RNA sequence: CAAGGUAGAGCAUGGGCCGGUAUCCUUAAGGAGACGGACGAACUGCGAAUGUGCUUUUCUUCUAUGCAAGCGUAGUGGGCGAGUUCUGGUAAGCAGGACUGGCGAAGAGGAAUGAACCUGGCACUGUGCUAAGGAACCCAAUGUCUGGACAGAGACCGAAAGAGGUAGGUGAAUAAAAUU
């Protein structure tokens, strides 16, 4: 039978990689956090303090509070068929700053543009939605250089 | 009932026309879809274009003349696969057509070796003079010295029962 | 064009179509959920039902889950206009009504009379959306002569699902 | 006595091997894998044979000193101790499990049925799967018929279908007759023993050098 | 084009009368009133006669009461006010 | 856009089997060895497919005969089976987990018969058509073409090991019809 410990099964999880031992690079400490951003969780088996439970590692978040060294973040759970709210505090030395975002906010400096205009001189955006990829184009060929393919490989 | 195709087609990526070749392959098959599906095969085996890469330009027939029904002497160059592993052969046959000579091969090694259709991969069809001939099978045919009787008997009529004093058969 | 093409030793092969068209072909009822969920999105029910979809890479990941109920390929104007004359129909929200020229002109402000939709849904890109959902799915009969073999093998097999290609319209013209 | 070889022929299990964690483990039956003249070079004896397996299953140790027993006396009698070299390539590693109970069982204060009821270590087997080298023989090569007289009497020992087959390769080494006698002409092969090492113009000069002075040539 | 459609429909069915819902009182003078009003509703789309005839056929607990200071506190400036409900003093 | 260490692949720290040329150390034995072959549920240097989570309707597609906070209150808390996989056991219509549909609480047509298999989900009538499975007769609908096969065989049916008969493929010879 298992037990259930707080660092219960994690063999595996909460080992430094390859050639990848020692503390935390400078850049890690000269990052700065803001209310509202997203961020990211992996954590640094070297530093004992300020970590979250094993749950919550590789998981994406929302910053809610901001204090000298720690942060708190949001995170959702379905436990007995219900969904909870989850309130996590975490060292800033097992954070990252997550990438989850990028498209939307360039997306979001086209639209700002355009929203303007559409007050102006038409009524309504554009707004710049993205497609799916859609059939396969036409194509027009010169038709020399021709290759022909044969079962000539008998494969015993 | 057999037939034969010829398919070409290119690669494609995010944009057109990405290479300036064309690619072609002729095949026997019973339709176009299944000629279609024998192009996608051949390519991802000798080259590495998946579907989602390609484009078939063209399919087209091909057909043979024979006005007269003129019967003709044709080679074939095959494999299977069995239990084992995959086995290379040669054999002759007379027909009307080249894929009448196909279909009757198809017919042979399911025969003979009690394999369906769909395993038997067709390498090389040529037609021959009678100085070509290498096994025994046709080559009295060929230089036309057959005569035979009939061994079947066949009925008269499509009558259940008949009267004792009639004929019965041919 | 062709003339043009062939005599300066050169081939055309034209743009894929916009829309597929779809048949339900064998019974649904113990596929997992998630099967079900897409037949529900595609608006397919009831076994011989067809519909018609938009080419694109969302729909070709939705059939790829769904290819071993359905048979689906391309349709030409000639087998798209039996269809809609033979077996159409469409709605408003909840009534469900015959295709006529006030129903048109209500529900599309210039379109007025039957063939002028066909028309639109072949050739305009731009309204499909609009166009698609006014009709309502297609109820088929079986086809006439049966099906050749166990029609739950994949066409290359011999059976009746999976991809037809140019010739949907062969499987269509036995079930209208 | 043993039980039957039925009980244990599929590959059921996981492995299991001695450690730490498994002890008390009895010793396997065969401990001599290699006989006839195991040092002559690798020119010496060209034509390879193998015993190949088309089957999936363990092997018992019991099973295999059986047939080294049986290829190797052929081989002694027939060919001469310095003309043949013989290889058993399977280890048996894997360690089997039974759950003893009591004849006069019903009632006794032991834990009687299945209770309790993981094996203690039994023996051992060797874990095998398709197309695998089992027996390997090289030899001049007058002595085709020889050998393969020689494998067929393994095939009775073990469960399955094994085939006798002759190989491409230039005696143990993994090289085609061919290509072997391509690069010994050419002074490119070094002799060690049973195989070859292939000089090539990769490290520094003075070594290369020192190399080519000691090819087979 | 047809998301906004759909949704605008959505929104206007959500306020509209149901004509499946009746008063459970048994008082000929309540059921007369409500006669008036359902037959207003079937020739008009005004948001507020429709909220008046949904109100009509809610329970005694939905029907809560209301103090005279909490009316003119929610009236927000207007003259007429409306109210399905009985209408108590504020001692304050 | 994240996290993961299974299948495959490998044997660089740790455990661990057999044999080694030159060379080296002693002996005049043995040992070491520039290397090859064989391996681990509690070995890892590399690493899938399928599955899991985050953001975006400013992203396809569906959607009101639809969802639904809150309040009151029922029954249930012996389960069993199929497909895919796993652990204990010589195994078992055996004992115990995981994932997706069932029978329980599911009729109808088909596998001669069968809780769970194939087709396919039931208000009540009438005319047409198909599925699965069938088409000498029992019993509604049957015939055709091409090869094999002679055993009171097969259509329903057991192993390692094998000769005999016959149909074909490939590779060796010899040839004054062919033959091995």
């Amino acid at each position: 039978v298992s037990s259930h410990g707080y660092r219960r099964q994690t063999r595996n999880l909460f080992s430094q990689a390859f050639r990848k031992h020692g503390m935390p690079n400078t850049s890690t400490y000269l990052t700065q956090y803001a209310v509202g951003e997203y961020v990211d969780i992996k954590v640094n088996p070297a530093i004992h303090k300020g970590m979250p439970h094993k749950y919550y590692h590789g998981r994406t978040g929302i910053i809610k509070e901001v204090n000298r060294g720690s942060v708190i973040v949001l995170f959702n759970r379905i436990l007995a068929n219900k969904t909870v709210e989850r309130k996590v505090i975490v060292g800033i030395e097992h954070i990252r700053k997550s990438k989850c975002q990028d498209e939307y906010l360039k997306r979001l400096e086209i639209n700002k543009k355009i929203i303007e205009e559409a007050e102006k001189k038409g009524e309504v955006p554009v707004l710049f939605k993205r497609q799916p990829k859609g059939p396969k184009p036409a194509v027009e060929m010169l038709m020399n250089n021709i290759i022909e393919l044969s079962y000539d490989k008998v494969e015993s | 009932a057999i037939n034969e195709y010829k398919v070409y087609g290119i690669k494609i990526d995010d944009n057109g026309v990405v290479g300036d070749e064309v690619y072609a392959h002729i095949v026997f098959a019973t339709n176009e879809l299944l000629a279609k599906s024998s192009f996608n095969k051949i390519l991802k085996k000798q080259k590495k274009i998946k579907p989602k890469n390609t484009k078939v330009i063209k399919v087209e027939e091909i057909k043979e003349d024979n006005k007269d029904l003129d019967v003709k002497n044709y080679g074939i160059d095959y494999y299977y696969k069995s239990k084992r592993c995959d086995h290379k052969g040669y054999k002759e046959f007379r027909g009307v057509s080249r894929c009448h000579a196909v279909d009757k091969l198809l017919c042979d090694i399911g025969g003979r070796h009690s394999v369906k259709r769909n395993l038997i991969f067709i390498m090389k069809v040529k037609e021959l003079t009678v100085d070509e001939i290498k096994k025994d099978k046709i080559k009295i045919f060929a230089m036309e010295d057959v005569e035979y009787p009939a061994y079947r008997n066949v009925l008269r009529s499509n009558k259940l029962f008949v009267s004792e004093n009639e004929k019965l058969f041919n | 064009s062709e003339e043009r093409m062939q005599k300066e030793n050169k081939i055309y092969a034209p743009k894929d179509p916009h829309f597929y068209a779809v048949v339900l072909i064998k019974s649904p009822l113990r596929a997992s959920n998630k099967i079900k969920k897409t037949l529900e999105l595609f608006r397919l029910k009831h076994i011989n039902n067809c519909v018609l979809v938009k080419n694109n890479e969302s729909s070709r990941q939705m059939l790829q889950k769904i290819r071993n109920f359905v048979a689906y390929g391309e349709l030409k104007l000639k087998t798209l206009r039996e269809l809609i004359y033979k077996r159409g129909s469409c709605h408003i929200f909840s009534e469900k009504l015959n295709i006529t020229n006030e129903t048109l002109e209500d529900a599309f402000k210039n379109i007025r009379c039957i063939e002028e939709f066909i028309y639109e849904l072949y050739f305009n890109d731009e309204r499909f959306k609009e166009l698609n959902n006014f009709l309502n799915p297609f109820k088929l009969t079986p086809p006439k002569g049966g099906y050749k073999g166990r029609k739950a093998k994949d066409i290359i097999e011999g059976g009746a699902v999976g991809n037809h290609q140019d010739k949907i319209g062969e499987l269509i013209k036995k079930m209208i | 006595g043993r039980r039957p070889g039925r009980c244990y022929r599929y590959c059921k299990n996981k492995p299991y091997i001695k450690s730490r964690f498994c002890r008390g483990v009895p010793d396997p039956k065969i401990r001599i894998h290699d006989l006839g003249n195991k040092n002559a070079p690798c020119v010496d004896l060209p034509l390879n044979v193998n015993l190949i397996s088309y089957s999936k299953e363990q092997l018992s140790s019991e099973s295999l000193e059986s047939a080294r027993i049986a290829v190797n006396k052929y081989m002694m009698v027939n060919a001469g101790k310095d003309n043949y070299h013989v290889r058993i390539n399977v280890h048996p590693y894997h360690i089997l499990r039974i759950n003893k109970m009591l004849s006069c069982a019903g009632a006794d204060r032991l834990q009687t049925g299945m209770r309790l009821a993981y094996g203690k270590p039994y023996g051992t087997a060797a874990r095998v799967r398709f197309g695998q080298r089992i027996i390997s023989i090289r030899t001049k090569d007058s002595n085709l018929k020889m050998a393969m007289e020689a494998l067929r009497r393994a095939r009775y020992k073990f469960p399955g279908k094994y085939e006798v087959q002759k190989s491409n390769e230039y005696g143990f080494s993994g090289i085609e007759r061919s290509q072997f006698e391509e690069l010994k002409n050419n002074g490119k092969l070094i002799n060690m023993g049973d195989h070859v090492k292939i000089i090539k113009e990769k490290g520094t000069v003075e070594r290369y050098v020192k190399l080519c002075e000691n090819a087979i040539q | 084009m047809l998301k906004q459609k759909m949704f605008e429909h959505y929104k206007k069915k959500a306020i509209l009368f149901d004509e499946s819902r009746v008063p459970r009182t048994k008082n000929v003078f309540y059921q007369s009133l409500f006669s008036l009003y359902k037959k207003v509703c079937e020739n008009t789309e005004n948001e507020i006669v429709h909220k008046i005839t949904k109100r009509l056929t809610m329970s005694r607990t939905e029907r809560h009461p209301l103090k005279l200071s909490n009316i003119i506190e929610q009236a927000n400036g207007k003259e007429i006010v409306v109210f399905v409900g009985k209408v108590l003093d504020d001692d304050k």
